[PDB]
């Protein structure tokens, strides 16, 4: 019977606070947040660090310096708060989740000064371990003076009563579990990264295990980047012990009116022009790619991969693809792998690898057991962590087979549904995909069909929007213009690059114009009608034929040519530039 | 070796070493030790102590006129051939070759001076007590069978037998039956005569220079002779190159041959003794005196030899080329030619090779290559 | 003064403070000045600075460091509450000295050195995550929560067994989070190889830094760690306090430092014999005197050694270029192959020597394993990230050994997917590896892909293919004879002193006339393949060989003549390896 009177006065402010701040309609909003909480499945509140702070600066100071320390005290004062308002199950878990913290550390600062105080970071999952129920606050009965000892709490391990609760009884050894009694709350492991935006060039990632709980069970799934709020703790290892932050609350990661208010005035100013800027679509093209030459129709398609088009779901709950895949089949040399290395150091959230990678992921999530705890953990793969983002995948003729199924699966349904050794997940992976690939024997034999030409499977080809054929042209211009370019590049080790655009600028740009949705006009319906009308028409003889999926592919591209000036509905112009680069990169048998 | 008894095996003690004496002994090194023997109690009528020797002083070591007579004699060398393993009918040359891999190169500066010898041949035909012999001779001896090398036993290095050879001969039995990581140890030790090892991720280097003497059988049974070498051996073409002479041994039944064996081996049965033959053997302490006198002597080879030298090897070469099958003639058929011939030198206790020696490498080495036959 | 010392604390401060302010290369106040604005309190001082101005105070130093530091630290501290005397910090001022005793024989340490500042350079080899030691345990009773607290209880905790408020039994256990800790980050690092005279037992060290300077060595790093050496006992058993009478030894780190050369005489003399019109040819020779009648193949390794000139290509975005040179040695066995391999790993410093065979000592791969902590261990390639990797029975390997290669000759680096995490070890080596064909001799009219059986990609990433053969020529034969036998009846010192100084000072630049001949020498090989044509990659090769030869002629710019040597060169290995 030891009171702490930090406790017991953070525990009154707390619910004080709860009971009289309002918000700016003069009602307390955390009312009507736990009355939603009522429901089943809520069993957790989120609280806004910010407002408590105003309320109190001293209470959310003490919190923040103590918040392991007292987070079992608000948790108390919330099921108070909640028990006496409504009719809520009289017992059942209760929780306080914390956001809104402008502190944002790096898993690099994370030291053993920080333990037990409240922080948020931001890292992205690399693998997901099984929910598992866990006794938090055990019950144990004396075998030989059969008594029971109550509230024995557990941290985090197997921790035994010291010595039997009976002065008379010294038995010390053979307590037996209540498991009934026991209280227990469920636990998922989880393994973070740090995200390759606050990554040092060439430094090995720092990993941070995470222990999930209540509402956060199942919010993070393999491969996404998450800002997790909560508190680092020290957990004993078979006196060692290691670091695991014990996350409170979970959320994802970071409109168009939204970021333009919050973009800078000169930022503005040139995404504007840019907007503004005729014939912008070139000019990004040879900015974003210095060292390279001709190949224009390549470039041309990466950079609308790059933008992407406007993701669709029907009431039917079926998901429309909104990204384009892009594959890239050339000859030996012929700069593939420099393309996709360009389009990974460009853009963040982009990714290289290679089907050639012997992860036990493979280039897609898996199951593994882990090497220490040897229960099965669902492991994130490359094609995951590029989530939202690009994966550029190089000798992609070179697959697995059984990469070659799970990558099938991911762009076709654009999720991927991994169910071995009893665990079950669905990953959403909404990732654009850049293949790089060579002929079958090395050199692409221009008067054999494409499937003649390359190994990948026919479902494969058809799910990719483009295919573009780098062959390794004899004309002695091209040679001499090659050589031109990579002699510059290399003599003047810089300056050679005629960038009209900064690469920061192209990012701000592309991060702007993805806020748009562009729309398809009766006119650009019917333009688009009659476009495919013409292809269908055409009718060859061509490498592959001409299916509705090729007719997907084209409004896609519409859309990400729509995206590209950031007009808000599509136009003659769009389908047209869309179509004739779909056309163009058709290429017929020539024996 | 040398102290122990012919029926018994080597025993072990144990020094602490404190001081500057420290880091002044290496494994495989022949050392002497001036210390005080203590007890370190680390009870049947009276206490029990484990005993060590605190170490003071570490130094690492390194006849009649009818002798010299009989060592002037031309068949002496002979002579010493015939008395490697008297019991052992027939093999002379293959005797006359371990002979040579006792007496072992010059080093001549440096030059590797060991003369590694396989013998690769059907079960029963002498191997194992030929290489027992050797080891029963040689001064500074191991026997194997696949450990050999050195190991990090839980933290202190400990020498396997390569290294306890160290400069004396390691005889390998069972050789086929070798493992992978041991053959690519022994692959080192002939390249560059030492032995690195790593536990814990530190490649420690060790001196084990010592000539090596293998022994092999053909596997699923008796040599193949229509089947080509390392067809009817599992062992890496390259590492058995790698040895100066490759011996093939045969059991083909010859009725005249066998029975003359089978008179040998019958007459020891009825004697204990083999048959007498024109030369007696000669004791095995005076053949390592010997063995000794002749490692004494470091025999150089005069330039006009070399030209003949070079003479021989071309042709040796050429006929190799012509030659449908390879017979792994290379500049290391050159370097074992040169070691025969100056361990010869060594034999005739006299500095500067001569024409009989090269020729009588020569031969052996073509000897050799037609028990590939 | 303190006991067993010669050190007055107030004398010891003084001095350190007229060191910091009276000095002569002033630095220390620049860098306090530095620190203002950064924040980033941590004064780094190279301790052969207070050699030269003070040796006594050097001396005392390194023999107390423990006790001395402390007083250079409050030194500090009151000049910065002097110059910038208004500030904030959320801890003041330290320094952390360095590079003060290069005792870096760790083979020769001596007991004496206990408590003593020492400097070692050496390579890291494996790390542990920060291990969090407690320094106030927090303690509350099973009965009646009564709370307290043990501060620095000598390492171990003192239980209380007995309580404080109900005075009941043993019933304090202790809180594992409202305790306070510090990190404690342990390392294991391996003596740099190349300092060792014999090196026969490569010697390890294990280092801890505390509350500080955690994380900041990534495996396989080569540093210069100063810190002070630690002699602790190890108990036989824990339940018993009996301590063995050998001490276990290790470092606690100070500081760290991420990595002219001989004297004037020695840059005078390589500058003259580069001087000398065929030096390029004179070094040729030199190098490997043991082989014979092979130039071409001992140029191609000479060029690799010196290698081309380190390119920064992040702006263009174009990615890392690899300006090593990797070549592939193609021959039957007995042509010398791996004594050209060995001579080279003997030569080059940071060298490594491997082999093909996953059966290799050192192994081209790393992997993690449990120590039981699963901690990762570096392969042969990350090992040598700047030497030379010279690999022998390069044909025979598999197919994941395979991939890595051809990763590491594409990216210059190793993806290793340890627990799930993937790290980006960078590893630019030389690649110098050595294949003999398949079967016992090389069949004629039969590509060497067909030969070796090998990737086609993979060989084609090597920038140079040497192949060699043993002739059915008798002259050859006699000739060779003759050598050996010579043999049996420019030291290497200057040549790896030139090496190290090319690759140290120089770094060759293209130039327009190299440029020009550069352009015609590709299109003109384009146009001979009009009628395995010429490639890109190939300009890359040929561009690389110039500017390694142009490093070997110590010109420092691309020349007319360095371009014709490398396209003789290349035109030489392709004749070797082509066919038709
Ligand atoms: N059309 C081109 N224009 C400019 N540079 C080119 C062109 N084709 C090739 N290159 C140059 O070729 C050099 C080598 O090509 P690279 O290594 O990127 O080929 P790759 O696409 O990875 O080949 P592959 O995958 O078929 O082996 C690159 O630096 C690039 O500069
Ligand atoms: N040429 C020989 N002259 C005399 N005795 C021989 C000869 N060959 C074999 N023997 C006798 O063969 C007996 C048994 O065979 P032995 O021990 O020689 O086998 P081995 O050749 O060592 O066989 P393996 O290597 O297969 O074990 C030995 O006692 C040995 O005396
Ligand atoms: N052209 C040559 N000039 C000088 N020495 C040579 C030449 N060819 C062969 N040799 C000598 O031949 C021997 C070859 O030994 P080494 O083990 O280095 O050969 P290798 O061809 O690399 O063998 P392998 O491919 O079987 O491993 C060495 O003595 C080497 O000096
Ligand atoms: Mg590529
Ligand atoms: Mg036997
Ligand atoms: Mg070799
Ligand atoms: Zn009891
Ligand atoms: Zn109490």
């Amino acid at each position: 019977e030891v009171r702490d009177e930090v406790a017991e006065k953070c525990q009154k402010l707390f619910l004080d606070f709860l009971e009289e701040f309002q918000s700016s309609d003069g009602e307390i909003k955390y009312l009507q947040l736990a009355e939603e909480l009522i429901r089943p499945e809520r069993n957790t509140l989120v609280v806004s660090f910010v407002d408590l702070e105003q309320f109190n600066q001293q209470l959310s100071t003490t919190i923040q310096e103590e918040f392991y320390r007292v987070y079992p005290y608000l948790c108390r004062a919330l099921k108070t708060f909640v028990k006496d308002r409504k009719e809520i199950p009289l017992a059942k878990d209760f929780y306080v989740a914390f956001q809104d913290l402008p502190t944002r550390h790096k898993i690099r600062e994370l030291t053993s000064s920080r333990i037990g105080l409240l922080t948020r970071i931001s890292g992205q999952v690399v693998r997901t371990h099984p929910v598992h129920p866990e006794l938090v606050s055990g019950t144990f009965l004396c075998l030989d003076c059969q008594t029971v000892i109550r509230d024995v709490e557990q941290q985090f391990k197997y921790t035994q009563p010291n010595i039997c609760r009976n002065p008379v009884c010294a038995n010390r050894r053979r307590f037996l579990l209540d498991t009934n009694k026991s209280r227990f709350v469920d636990f998922q492991k989880v393994r973070i990264q740090e995200t390759q935006a606050e990554l040092p060039r060439g430094s090995i990632p720092r990993s941070l295990e995470v222990i999930l709980r209540a509402e956060a069970v199942e919010s993070a799934q393999a491969g996404d980047k998450c800002d997790f709020t909560g508190t680092l703790i020290v957990v004993p290892d078979v006196l060692s012990y290691r670091l695991v932050f014990l996350a409170c609350c979970v959320a994802p990661t970071n409109t168009a009116e939204s970021i333009k208010n919050q973009m800078t005035v000169k930022e503005w100013e040139k995404v504007f022009e840019m907007s503004q800027d005729k014939n912008l679509y070139h000019n990004l093209c040879t900015s974003l790619f210095p060292t390279i030459h001709g190949n224009d129709e390549v470039k041309r398609g990466v950079l609308l991969m790059l933008f992407g088009g406007v993701p669709k779901t029907t009431g039917e709950g079926t998901s429309l693809r909104g990204d384009i895949n892009v594959c890239i089949v050339g000859d030996p040399s012929t700069a593939k792998s420099q393309f996709l290395k360009h389009v990974e150091e460009f853009s963040p959230r982009a990714v290289y690898t290679s089907g050639k990678a012997s992860s036990a992921a493979g280039l897609t999530a898996a199951v593994v057991r882990d090497e220490e705890s040897h229960e099965f953990v669902i492991e994130a793969g490359a094609l995951m962590l590029a989530d939202n983002g690009v994966c550029c995948i190089d000798e992609f003729d070179k697959m697995d087979v059984r990469d070659q199924v799970a990558i099938h699966e991911a762009m076709e349904q654009q999720t991927i549904s991994i169910t071995k050794a009893g665990v079950k997940a669905t990953l959403n992976a909404r990732t654009s995909i850049l293949a790089a690939a060579n002929p079958i024997s090395g050199h692409y034999d221009r008067s054999k069909s494409l499937k003649q030409n390359i190994n990948l499977s026919a479902p494969i080809m058809s799910r990719f929007d483009l295919f573009f054929i780098l062959v390794d042209e004899c004309n002695e211009v091209t040679d001499y213009a090659i050589a031109r370019r990579i002699v510059d590049l290399h003599s003047r080790i810089e300056e050679s690059i005629d960038r009209v655009y900064s690469l920061d600028d192209i990012r701000r740009y592309l991060l702007f114009a993805r806020q748009f949705k562009p729309k398809i006009s009766k006119e650009s319906e019917d333009f688009i009608v009659e476009q495919y009308k013409h292809l269908r028409q055409r009718d060859g003889k061509s490498s592959w034929r001409i299916t509705v999926r090729q007719l997907e592919s084209m409004i896609r591209l519409s859309e990400a040519m729509a995206r590209m000036h950031c007009c808000d509905e599509v136009q003659p112009k769009h389908v047209k530039e869309a179509f004739r680069l779909l056309n163009k990169s058709i290429i017929r048998v020539e024996t | 070796s040398d102290q122990v008894p012919v029926g018994n095996i080597p025993r072990s003690i144990t020094v602490l070493v404190e001081g500057e004496n420290t880091r002044i002994a290496q494994p495989g090194d022949h050392v002497s030790v001036t210390g005080i023997f203590l007890p370190i109690l680390r009870v049947v009528q009276g206490l029990l102590s484990e005993t060590y020797l605190e170490a003071h002083r570490i130094v690492k070591m390194n006849l009649t006129r009818e002798e010299l007579r009989q060592i002037a004699e031309e068949d002496f060398y002979e002579k010493l051939a015939a008395s490697i393993a008297p019991e052992i009918y027939g093999h002379e040359d293959v005797k006359k070759a371990l002979l040579l891999l006792l007496v072992g190169g010059v080093d001549q500066s440096k030059i590797r001076g060991n003369i590694n010898i396989c013998l690769m041949g059907d079960p029963g035909v002498a191997k194992s007590q030929l290489l027992s012999y050797i080891d029963r001779l040689a001064p500074r001896s191991q026997y194997t069978t696949g450990g050999l090398t050195a190991a990090v036993l839980r933290l202190t290095l400990e020498g396997g037998a390569l290294v306890l050879a160290d400069q004396g001969v390691c005889c390998i039995d069972e050789f086929d039956k070798m493992a992978e990581a041991d053959r690519t140890a022994i692959h080192e030790v002939m390249e560059q005569q030492t032995i690195s090892i790593a536990k814990a991720g530190i490649l420690t280097t060790l001196n084990a220079r010592c000539s090596i003497l293998a022994a092999a059988n053909p596997a699923y049974g008796r040599y193949n002779p229509r089947r080509s070498l390392e067809q009817n051996i599992q062992l890496p073409a390259a590492l058995l190159s790698r040895f100066d002479l490759l011996w093939l041994i045969q059991d083909r039944p010859d009725r005249d041959n066998d029975l003359r064996l089978a008179q040998h081996i019958t007459y020891v049965h009825q004697h204990s003794r083999q048959p007498p033959s024109q030369f007696e053997p000669l004791d095995m302490k005076l053949m390592r005196r010997y063995i000794a006198m002749c490692r004494e002597k470091q025999p150089m080879v005069p330039e006009s030899l070399a030209d003949y030298i070079t003479a021989a090897y071309v042709e040796m070469r050429r006929e190799a080329w012509a030659s449908k099958d390879a017979t792994y003639t290379s500049a290391r058929t050159l370097l074992a030619i040169l070691r025969l011939s100056t361990a010869l030198a060594r034999l005739r206790m006299v500095d500067v090779v001569e024409k009989e020696d090269v020729n009588e490498a020569i031969r052996l080495m073509e000897m050799s290559k037609d028990s590939l036959l | 003064v303190i006991w067993g010392t010669d050190v007055n604390v107030a004398a010891c401060k003084e001095n350190f403070q007229r060191f910091l302010q009276r000095f002569i290369d002033p630095l220390y106040m620049q860098r306090l000045g530095e620190i203002n604005v950064i924040g980033e309190p941590f004064l780094n001082v190279n301790c052969e600075h207070i050699k030269s101005f003070d040796k006594n105070l050097y001396r005392q130093l390194i023999s107390y460091p423990q006790e001395v530091i402390p007083t250079f630290d409050m030194a500090v501290n009151e000049i910065f509450f002097d110059r910038y005397p208004d500030s904030i910090l959320e801890h003041q001022i330290q320094v952390r000295p360095f590079n003060a005793l290069k005792t870096k024989n760790m083979r020769n340490l001596n007991p004496e050195d206990i408590d003593q500042l020492i400097t070692i350079s050496g390579m890291v080899i494996r790390t542990s995550q920060l291990i969090p030691e407690m320094q106030e345990a927090f303690f509350q009773c099973q009965v009646c929560a009564h709370t307290t607290r043990v501060e620095m209880d000598r390492g171990r905790i003192a239980e209380p067994s007995v309580c404080g408020r109900c005075h009941t039994t043993h019933s304090m256990a202790l809180i594992h989070n409202r305790s306070l800790f510090s990190d404690k980050q342990m390392i294991k690092l391996q003596e740099s190889p190349e300092d060792m005279p014999a090196g026969q037992t490569p010697h390890t060290v294990i280092l801890f830094a505390h509350n500080d300077l955690v994380d900041k060595v990534q495996p396989g790093d080569r540093v210069n760690v100063t810190g002070i050496y630690r002699a602790v006992p190890i108990r036989v058993n824990p339940r018993v306090s009996n301590v063995k009478s050998v001490y276990k030894t290790h470092i606690d780190v100070i500081h760290y430092r991420k990595t002219k050369l001989f004297s004037e005489k020695r840059v005078e003399l390589l500058k003259e014999l580069s001087r000398k019109p065929d030096i390029y040819e004179r070094l040729a020779s030199a190098l490997a005197p043991s082989i014979y009648e092979h130039e071409d193949i001992k140029k191609g390794i000479l060029l690799q050694l010196f290698g081309g000139t380190r390119k920064d290509f992040s702006h263009t975005g174009r990615g890392k270029f690899r300006a090593e040179i990797n070549i592939l040695l193609c021959g039957d066995p007995g042509t010398s192959k791996s004594q050209l391999l060995q001579y080279v790993y003997n030569l080059v410093p940071r060298g490594q020597y491997t082999s093909g065979k996953g059966s290799s000592a050192v192994g081209l791969t790393a992997y993690v394993m449990k120590d039981r902590q699963l901690v990762l261990q570096t392969g042969a390639l990350v090992l040598s990230d700047n030497g030379i990797c010279c690999i022998d029975e390069f044909d025979k390997m598999n197919e994941s050994t395979r991939s890595v290669l051809h990763e590491v000759m594409e990216q210059q680096t190793l993806s290793i997917a340890k627990a799930g995490i993937i790290c980006q070890l960078n590893a630019r080596t030389s690649v110098l590896a050595a294949a003999n064909p398949i079967e016992s001799q090389w069949n004629p009219k039969k590509t060497t892909i067909e030969n070796i059986q090998l990737p086609h990609t993979l060989l084609s990433r090597f920038d140079l293919i040497f192949l060699m053969l043993d002739p059915q020529d008798e002259a050859y034969d006699r000739r060779l004879a003759h050598h050996l036998v010579a043999l049996y009846y420019l030291d290497m010192a200057v040549l790896k002193d030139y090496i190290a100084y090319a690759h140290s000072t120089i770094m060759p630049r293209l130039s327009e006339e190299a440029s020009q001949a550069l352009i015609e020498a590709y299109v003109d090989m384009r146009k001979i393949g009009s009628s395995v044509s010429a490639y890109p990659r190939q300009l890359e090769s040929l561009i690389r060989l110039a500017e390694a030869h142009a490093k070997v002629r110590l010109s420092n710019k691309v020349e007319a003549i360095d371009v014709e040597e490398a396209k003789r060169l290349h035109r030489e290995a392709l004749k070797q390896s082509a066919t038709d």
